[PDB]
């Protein structure tokens, strides 16, 4: 019974060295609970969950000042990297941050994350030991040298192991009715003939939480990986997710292929065939 | 809670 | 530094004509974040189209969910128009009751 | 084992043209629970039609309340279409402000 | 000042022998405060009142586990009763439960209820002594023999006299602002001509709680019951109820008919008149 | 609170 | 850091001696937080702010009982003043009340208010000493003599100095995240040519709270008041306000005019020019 | 809180 | 007394075509309170038009804010129709992105 809290920062610079749009979201496992949009003229951290709205004003004030400080920091680095790479002033660029912590069944620290990206490419990342960095080339090497001499990984490790884990335990207890839930999937199979020699068996799975699900096909008792296709887990809009997997099977041998579904909310992996 | 130690790159 | 978006148009629940449901268009796997998503009812842009907050995966590719409440019928044809810097022309993905 | 539904279409507040109100369609005294209620604006089924939670009385007959916020006017004619397993064809009950 | 808490369970079998639809509601003095729908993607007990949302997660967890246990129990009996009466496989059937308790002004137990029904017909019911069952014919007699030999009425009495009364007193205290309130009705009379010789006097009464109201017509000083029409007390959607009564009167004698309204929240029974 | 003693009919 | 809570009552009588429409609102500084509308069928006092929803149910009953008590009082006086001034029964008239209290940075009482108006003209008002009434002619003098002999200013002063100030401090602490905020304005200037010899410079200021803002134009270093136009500070619908100022300038001298913006949330008065 | 001492004019 | 209403029609945010926004019509400085404000999309009365709660200023003059969500475009012309007891004919104030 492990859990994870993740924050996602996104700074997209505007043409003309204007004020970039800063959008920040926070996820507990697969449930968003906070947001921050500079365009909504809210300026403060907004709640996106019922259990998180109970927090006091000193909480939202502190979360606002820290999300604002990073937005102004990302804004300066946005203009800084534009002059480093001699990029056009009429262009739009993106800086993204992803940091979080993982807890186990006992609520103790397991893994920490701290990674940046520029224009969709990795910039600098904090390694698993949480004391060393792994930076890309050119501009990222200057950031690595700057942060190494400043011992930046020291204060980053203290947050991922302390404040992140402490508040994650509080969120998992105050929102235990929804965060610690396991909605099992509702599975069914469909048939879509291709030609007179082949056909497609699509194995569905709707309304499940969390989104971690493993759909696997098997011909007879062996694992069937050829001529298979699974699609990305899509949300539904009500806190649950959807996903399906297909396989191209010869006509008449549809019952030889078996769909297996594994989800956290299922007591035992399912087994679906055609009827 | 969000990160408090803001780091400046470059 | 540019990735083409994936488009998945579908309904929140199994499609039943005459019963209120939700039309979802899930755009994902794209970069940069500047995306234009418009849900179409018989080819016309729907008004109260809401979208989720911007986020990305570990591969730094963004994903958004544009959704609006609709009632499926027999004659209406719903679709999702998405334009991106990677798309030379907006990509139309019609809603299929079987997908 | 089967009871035909009773239909009462009305407004939450006294009807005043040009002012917001709520259109209610109260389907009660029916069995089984499988009921189809659609509120109609000039013959067009309204979108954001919400209904209450299913319940029944001591006689085991269910009752439901389908409601949506509307602004009554002079020319618009609101009604409630209800189809049941006991009804051969949907029963139309137009809304009367009186 | 008596009060009553009532729960209403409904299990509707599917024509394809699928997962039946389970809808559960709870009312404290004609006020809904909880819900549980097997079709909703939350699958948990949902709140429908402001004063009930203050309960802890251990409350909602216990209410969800117990409401799910009865839903799974009703599903088994649905297939059993389908095979007992040789009912069609392509048909839909319903099992309904109603249980509750009544308290007085001092908050002590007065009456307890527990009765079941199958397809709108009574099945088995717990008598007022809470130690004997009154069952219908066929399958209900088997349930009666099963429950009598198992001493089932004993544990049913412990809930109706203990847990039901205890939580009813708690609900009436946390929701005293709405449960122990008495909204008086807003009454007025209208005139609706039929022809040039007859007319209809409709006596309205809107926005009252509780729904217990008595509308009576009187021609001169005598009770007028002929050519009258009463409609069922209908809700309004805001916690209050509505009801009206009409009478067909000859043209010119409208002032001879008087509408009398009796409500719990009224200091004295009203008397409406005029056209 | 809801009933805790679940009884099975038939 | 001073604050003020003010309530605004309005009782517009309806033609035909019917039930007048009573609408009551409450503002903490420039933020509405409560409402009561007789036409919307509010029944109880409704909240219009997040921080005010935390109040208990016995609170909203007391606020409803006192507001409904003033509404019934204003209804009687509406018919009294209609017969006093011989106003037509088929006409609509209005009674308005404005009362509140002001607190300073230390949270102590500063100023109290209580004034009424009939048909847009002042009726009777409580002076700053909170012991004397200033009244208009005719009907207002009867109210003044009645309230003077009844020592009405004593109970009016007790509320403005006691209950009003106490609850304002409670609101300022429970809504500190939104009531004690200062959103600075987002200012920009536009250009709109009139002819080939003149032009208009519009100085914008959007998304600011509180609404107290001062937009001033200056030609060179001197104050420019000629050919200027200011619009009333307008709301936006999200808790912030908007305002702009324009000036007709000769063509070619646009950069000689300077827009100055002063707001509570700004560290230093701004200085906008054309580019 | 709202005013508690309601005064009747005229 | 009787005072003629002042009308200010505007948008909540700077007007961007194709992006959802809110159209506001601020009627103020009028008396009595009985006023009729209708937001118009190309001359047609918009349906779900909501208004704020009734209040007044120190001069006892009321002020109201009628608002509805709209998507500004290039061809659509939005306006605000206001009729009052002081105005014999309804006063039309079209929405200008420049005010």
């Amino acid at each position: 019974g492990s859990h994870s809290m993740r924050y996602f920062y996104t700074s997209v610079s505007r043409p003309g060295r204007g004020e970039p749009r800063f959008i920040a979201v926070g996820y507990v496992d697969d449930t968003q609970f906070v947001r921050f949009d500079s365009d909504a003229a809210s300026q403060r951290m907004e709640p996106r969950a019922p259990w998180i709205e109970q927090e006091g004003p000193e909480y939202w004030d502190q979360e606002t000042r820290n999300v604002k400080a990073q937005s102004q920091t990302d804004r300066v680095d946005l203009g800084t990297l534009r002059g480093y790479y001699n990029q056009s002033e009429d262009g739009s660029h993106t800086i993204q941050i992803m940091y979080g912590c993982d807890v186990g069944p006992d609520g103790r620290f397991l893994r920490g994350y701290r990674q940046d990206a520029y224009d969709g490419k990795d910039y600098i990342a904090l390694n698993e030991d949480l004391r060393s960095w792994t930076a890309a080339d050119m501009a990222a090497q200057i950031t690595k040298r700057k942060w190494e001499a400043a011992h930046a990984a020291e204060q980053q490790r203290a947050y991922l192991e302390g404040r992140c884990v402490e508040w994650l335990r509080r969120y998992l207890e105050n929102g235990k009715e929804t965060l610690q839930r396991t909605d099992p999937p509702k599975t069914h199979m469909t048939h879509h003939p291709i030609s007179d020699h082949e056909a497609t068996l699509r194995c569905w799975a709707l309304g499940f939480y969390p989104a971690e699900i493993t759909l696997t096909w098997q011909r007879d008792g062996e694992d069937q990986t050829q001529d298979t296709e699974l699609v990305e887990t899509r949300p539904a809009g009500d806190g649950t997710f959807q996903k399906w997997a297909a396989v191209v099977v010869p006509s008449g041998e549809e019952q030889r292929y078996t769909c297996h579904v594994q989800h956290e909310g299922l007591p035992k992996p399912l087994t679906l065939r055609w009827e | 809670s969000v990160l408090n130690d803001i780091l400046s790159r470059l | 530094i540019q990735r083409t978006p994936k488009i998945q148009v579908y309904s929140r629940h199994p499609a039943e004509n005459g019963k209120s449901n939700f039309l979802n268009c899930y755009v994902s796997g794209f970069h940069p974040s500047d995306i234009e998503v418009d849900l179409l009812k018989n080819g016309e842009r729907i008004e109260k189209v809401e979208h989720s907050d911007l986020s990305f995966s570990k591969d730094w590719s963004f994903y958004l969910l544009y959704y609006t409440e609709f009632t499926p019928t027999e004659k209406d044809e719903y679709a999702c128009r998405v334009n991106h810097v990677t798309l030379s022309q907006p990509k139309i993905v019609k809603w299929d009751r079987d997908m």
